[PDB]
RNA sequence: GGAAACUCAAAGAGUGCUAUGGUAUGGUGACGGAGUGCGCUGGUCAAGAGUGUAAAAGCUUUUUGAACAGAGAGCAUUUCCGGCAGCAGAGAUUUCAGCUGU
């Protein structure tokens, strides 16, 4: 049980709804790992319930940092609140999927109710989801997806290298 | 294919519907061919909202001859079987199919809000709820869905707890626009006058202040002055101490200007402690702003705060007894202005007098007023 | 049951009536 | 209950059903400590001044003539009263009123068609008990082309129904 | 859950001229409540039904139907119908022999000199004109436009989608008819030789050679329902055939002298037979009664057709003649010429045509459409016929719109559930059932002198 | 061999498009809505029990109880409504909201 999905990306965060398991004993086989390839059949697993996007290039700047260093930040703990359901934190959490084994950590310590699965099954359906992009999203964000990524990408590396103009 | 399915669905309210002895056989057969040319424009591909919406117009307007024809017929309102929910059901699906499809045009989602609540009795409020939290999570940026959701569950409902979950969770998921700050000082303000009237009326018939208003009022100072300068110099603090210190007056500008706007809709309140609850937002605004409002720029600002602090007993009508009990505040307060300052104390003589002026036999009280104001 | 002009004008409207359209085909004449 | 899952013509096999927590609203708060600033301001002074509207319960359950003159009064009630108020207000105003009212032309051969009595089974197989069962069972199609879309639905779905990719438990019953 | 046209979507079933099992019992059950919740959820569909079936209406008794003109219907119905009306005056070559393809869109004309030419009849788009200089006698479409088989001087050839010739084949050696057989992918063929032979047109492979036994095939016709072949020969004898047996399904005693015609209606149920003796009969086919026997025509019948609808058109060299529910068990459903004193218990013709200068050919109604293409010695006439075409036809089975990827696609799926030619019987629903022989009770096992008396002893 | 094209066909390859029913709408007055009761979720506290110990503390617990916070995700049944007016109120001449009796 894989039930929610959380793929971070430039325009902001989105929370999908995992309809449909994938096979975890045949995930190595040819129809399994090429039904992520096909959109018809992707659709039938993953299904957007939520994205919150970003203030702008400075919010997006600070959340990839926060990403890129495995922390929750703001953004993250409203999405995160609104959309997983209060399970226990004792018995049957509420399984989201990452693709950052440590920032699975950083979300248990914010959420005990919620355990983080990024294992081959978790990766290759975020890689689905990053391999079809802006189809999935049914029109819901402002800006184009690699236009954003071309600025956070240049931010992010002025940032971490202290590029000044002066 | 689906849209035989779908057709196919649409038998047994027509069975009913001709059973009943309204529509005939060849006139349903005519809404069946227009209901099959909207279902396969439906699902199939190259679709749109337009398409959605014109289908749910033509199932409006046959649920309207339907009704109209069973009162002409049978002579009742409403027959009691299949056939008069279940085009309103249809029209239901339709909506909930356009918005699972296209969860993008919010004109198609207000329609299908509009439509459910205007249902009636026949609906469910959680089956608004429902839709109000895909909508949300969907949206949870644009605002006007918060403001709308939190409308629909107090000026409807009347469900205060609720009210301000809708209204604490849309402030953590979008803190920077001052509208939800101020719808939410707004609901406040009117839960608070809704308490002490009910208290009112209980006396008449037969602790808990405006400082919940001022908490948010300070946190919205608080969190619009961060996000603004986090907003402008976006990327890096690649700046010399000449833009910082032009931002943070700006940030002071920005945020000052909102308050402004917040005592400028504040005044109408008036059923509560609007003194108190005005002089509360005068002192959180007259301490420091860490970039000295008062002892350096935005002194007319300054100025314009202090002009409000001598005012702020006289807001009052042409009938001047509060000026004739307390216009020696008010000259005291030129004075004190006038003691240190060298061209705003020209500027507040002349504007305290103006608007004295232009603000309130009555004529020769008047006098008196000219006499004392000159 | 007698007729209605309101149940009428929708009624043409849901059984997609070009009755009166081609009423006023062979009606309107090139007046102008 | 080994019986009636014998007799189920379609086995769901979530069978053991799944304990459905309390949903992820945007009504309420899905942590119930507060989460930010503002929410932990707002209840730190609503703690000092509780508004559980206990007393704005109590303040609202209070309020012939009653009916013909107090037709203003019942207006200011009705647009004072709360959520929980109005709930009780309905409620009594029903039990109130509920407590107040109650040289041949044709020549066919027979011989046997010895190509074809491969299409037509040997024997009756085994669960029915004579032909005439048995070509009931055989006697409608199950096709898209014969069938409607729900009929056709119907008669294809298998009676073992699975999830692709979650484990299946053993059965559980209420106390065996 | 009554539904008043249920008996349309009924299906017989065996019976012996209650059980003990219990879950035999509810298994039984269930499946009574299946079918008739099938029959029923099927029935409903006439509600989805988008078209209306035409017709022509006297609304008078002085207005006649069979005195109803062809310019009056054409001026009366639409300018695409009226467009459809075509008409082609191709004189020199000989009378033409009509064929539509099984959805209307195709036209297969072949002159009795050379000309076989096949178009798209309703644009006008010809995609195979070739003179074969032989007289060739008929044609027929085999899966689609896209190849057809024609019958020449002796050999029957296959030509391709623009008239390249595919196949010479040197069995068939004189047919006169050709008829395919789609859902079995079967060329059918008979003629002058008393032989009647089913070609695999899938494989290639001659599936069957039949000795007919009495002499040239008059004439022939498939039923559409069970894909049998009523030959009309010249003893009067229509012989039901399939190709597993090669003794023929069933002899019937039609006429005298020859037969000239056989229809069949497309629900397998009537046959209308012309013989040379002036005389139409109507035969119930699954019951093997004479319906209806209208002796003395004029003069003798040359061609019968049956719409989808189930109008009769009888074709009497330049007469054509169309009856209105002619196919019926009652003897007022008998097709008379005239209503001897306006009687309305006789069916007098619904409509009537003369081709004045000529003898007509063959006749073949318009599939999915209001018309009837009758094949004359200067060419090819469609007629407006209202009441003469299934208005709503199934889009999976044969559709008139189809396009060239749908064509394609249909073309591999027929091919894939093609249905073998040993599976034909004079009944289909007979091959999922028991033998005729091996008991209908399954078996358990289990069941698998005074002086003489004293001399007795001895 | 060559040339032309808003020409007619026969096929191949690639790409695009939410391409989305894991068992199809909230409802054949057999119904829906309201409310109640049962059921369910979460944290807190208390009790039990185990384990540990000089006593503990701690830790475990598919053990129960309490008040609290809820979810829309289940199940009843006659508690009312989907009957009529009189009347005021609500929004843009249609729909919406409660009192006195049939």
């Amino acid at each position: 049980p894989i039930e929610y999905l959380l793929f971070e990306e430039p325009t902001g965060y989105a929370v999908f709804k995992v309809k449909l398991q994938q096979d975890d004993i045949g995930s190595r086989l040819k129809e399994v790992q090429e039904q992520i390839n096909d959109f018809g059949a992707f659709t039938k697993l993953i299904e957007l319930v939520s994205f919150a996007p970003f203030k702008g290039a400075a919010e997006a700047l600070e959340n990839a940092n926060d990403i890129s260093e495995g922390l929750v930040s703001e953004s993250l703990k409203a999405i995160l609140d609104l959309n997983l359901p209060k399970a226990s934190s004792k018995k049957k959490n509420i399984t989201l999927a990452i693709s950052d084994k440590n920032l699975g950590p950083s979300i248990k310590e914010e959420f005990p109710y919620v355990d983080c699965i990024s294992n081959e099954l978790a990766q290759d359906l975020i890689r689905g989801v990053r391999l079809h992009g802006e189809k999935l999203f049914k029109g819901l964000q402002s800006g184009d997806l690699e236009r954003a990524q071309l600025g956070l990408g240049h931010a992010y590396s002025r940032a971490k290298v202290k590029f000044s103009v002066q | 294919s689906k849209t035989r399915y779908y057709l196919e669905q649409c038998i047994p309210e027509m069975d009913d519907l001709v059973e009943k002895g309204l529509f005939t056989k060849n006139e349903v057969s005519l809404i069946m061919k227009k209901r099959t040319d909207f279902e396969h424009r439906l699902n199939s591909r190259g679709s749109s909202i337009n398409d959605y919406i014109k289908y749910i117009n033509y199932e409006s307007n046959v649920n309207k001859l339907r009704a109209k024809r069973c009162k002409r017929i049978l002579q009742v309102k409403k027959t009691n079987s299949l056939s008069d929910w279940s085009i309103q059901q249809r029209i239901g699906f339709i909506y909930q199919r356009g918005t699972n499809k296209f969860p993008q045009d919010l004109k198609f989602w207000a329609m299908y809000l509009n439509y459910m609540k205007a249902r009636g009795n026949q609906t469910s409020y959680k089956k608004i709820h429902n839709i109000y939290n895909q909508l949300l999570k969907l949206h949870p940026t644009n605002v006007d869905i918060w403001i709308s959701c939190a409308k629909y569950e107090y000026e409807v409902h009347a469900n205060f707890k609720s009210c301000r979950n809708i209204f604490q969770n849309g402030l953590r998921f979008n803190p920077d626009v001052p509208k939800l700050w101020y719808e939410y000082v707004k609901f406040e303000l009117n839960f608070i006058t809704k308490l002490i009237n009910r208290r009112k009326v209980m006396g008449l018939i037969n602790a808990l202040r405006g400082d919940i208003a001022l908490t948010i009022f300070d946190v919205c100072m608080k969190t619009l002055g961060k996000h603004y300068i986090n907003k402008h110099k976006g990327y890096y603090a690649i700046s010399d101490s000449k833009m910082n210190i032009e931002l943070n007056k700006e940030t002071l500008n920005y945020l000052f200007s909102e308050s402004l706007r917040y005592i400028k809709l504040f005044d109408e309140f008036l059923d509560l402690e609007r003194d108190y609850l005005i002089n509360h937002v005068l002192q959180f605004w007259k301490n420091d702003m860490y970039d000295l409002s008062l002892r350096k720029d935005l002194p007319e600002l300054y100025l314009k705060t202090v002009m409000i602090d001598i005012t702020l007993n006289i807001r009052y009508m042409p009938v001047e007894k509060l000026d004739i009990d307390q216009l020696q505040l008010s000259v005291k307060k030129y004075f004190a202005y006038i003691s240190k300052l060298d061209s705003a104390s020209v500027k507040s003589l002349k504007n305290e007098y103006r608007s004295y002026l232009q603000d309130n036999a009555e004529d020769d009280p008047r006098y008196k007023i000219l006499d004392l104001i000159i | 049951p007698p007729p209605d002009e309101e149940e009428q004008l929708l009624a043409k409207f849901v059984f997609g009536d070009t009755t009166d359209l081609q009423e006023n085909l062979a009606k309107f004449n090139a007046d102008f | 209950i080994v019986q009636q899952n014998r007799r189920a013509d379609h086995l769901i096999f979530p069978l053991n059903k799944p304990t459905e927590h309390n949903h992820a609203s945007a009504f309420t708060r899905t942590q119930d400590v507060p989460q930010t600033e503002l929410q932990e301001k707002v209840d730190q002074v609503l703690q000092e001044s509780n508004l559980a509207n206990p007393e704005k319960d109590s303040k609202f359950e209070e309020l012939p003539e009653e009916m013909r003159k107090r037709t203003t009064e019942m207006r200011l009630m009705r647009e004072l009263m709360f959520r929980e108020e109005r709930k009780a207000r309905r409620l009594k105003k029903i039990k109130s009123k509920t407590y107040r009212k109650i040289l041949q032309n044709v020549i066919i051969n027979e011989k046997v068609n010895k190509k074809n009595l491969k299409y037509q089974s040997s024997a009756v197989p085994f669960p029915f008990e004579n032909r005439e069962q048995y070509e009931r069972s055989l006697r409608m199609p199950i096709g898209q082309e014969w069938t409607s879309r729900a009929s056709h639905q119907e008669l294809i779905k298998p009676r073992i129904m699975t999830k692709p990719g979650q484990v299946i438990d053993p059965l559980k019953a209420p106390f065996k | 859950k009554e539904r008043e046209n249920q008996n349309k979507f009924e299906r017989s079933t065996y019976t012996n001229n209650q059980t003990k099992d219990k879950k035999l019992r509810a298994g039984l059950k269930k499946i009574d409540e299946q079918y008739k919740k099938a029959v029923s959820s099927a029935a409903a569909t006439d509600y989805l039904l988008p078209e209306s079936n035409g017709y022509l209406e006297p609304e008078n008794e002085l207005e006649k139907t069979f005195k109803v003109q062809q310019s009056e219907i054409k001026s009366s119905v639409d300018v695409s119908t009226a467009n459809k009306a075509l008409d082609l005056s191709l004189k020199e070559f000989g009378p033409y022999h009509i064929k539509y393809a099984k959805n209307g869109t195709h036209l297969l004309i072949t002159g009795r000199k050379g000309h076989v030419a096949s178009m798209d009849w309703r644009k006008g788009q010809l995609r195979a004109e070739l003179f074969l200089n032989e007289t060739c006698h008929s044609a027929t479409y085999l899966q689609n436009e896209q190849y057809f088989a024609v019958a020449q001087k002796k050999y029957t050839f296959i030509y391709d989608h623009e008239g390249t010739e595919l196949h010479r084949l040197k069995q068939h050696i004189e047919a006169r008819h050709l008829d395919f057989l789609p859902y079995h992918y079967l060329l059918v063929t008979a003629g002058e030789t008393g032989w009647l032979k089913y070609h695999d047109v899938s494989t290639g492979q001659l599936v069957s050679e039949l000795r007919t036994k009495a002499g040239p095939t008059m004439a022939m016709a498939q039923n559409p329902w069970n894909a049998v072949m009523h030959l009309g020969h010249s003893n009067g004898t229509v012989s039901l055939w399939s190709p597993s047996m090669p003794e023929p399904l069933v002899k019937l005693l039609s006429a005298r002298g020859p037969v000239n015609s056989i229809a069949i209606d497309r629900s397998g149920y009537y046959m209308a037979t012309t013989g040379a003796d002036r005389s139409m009969k109507i035969w119930d086919i699954r019951n093997f009664k004479q319906l209806h026997s209208v002796e003395s025509l004029p003069t003798p019948g040359t061609n019968v057709s049956i719409s989808d609808t189930g109008l009769l058109a009888l074709s009497r060299g330049p007469h054509v003649t169309l009856w209105k529910d002619a196919l019926k068990l009652s003897g007022d459903s008998k097709p008379c010429f005239g209503s001897m004193g306006g009687n309305p218990h006789r069916n007098t013709p619904y409509m009537s045509h003369l081709f004045a200068g000529n003898k007509v050919e063959n006749l073949g109604f318009v599939p999915f459409e209001d018309l009837l293409g009758v094949g004359h010695q200067t060419g090819i006439t469609n007629l407006i016929v209202p009441g003469a075409g299934e208005a709503n036809y199934d889009a999976l089975e044969l559709n008139p719109f189809e396009t060239k990827k749908q064509r394609q696609e249909q073309e591999v799926r027929t091919l894939l559930n093609k249905l073998p030619a040993d599976t034909i019987t004079l009944d289909p629903n007979s091959i999922g059932s028991v033998d005729k022989r091996s008991s209908t009770i399954r078996l358990n096992a289990k069941d698998l002198d005074v002086i003489e008396e004293a001399l007795s002893r001895f």
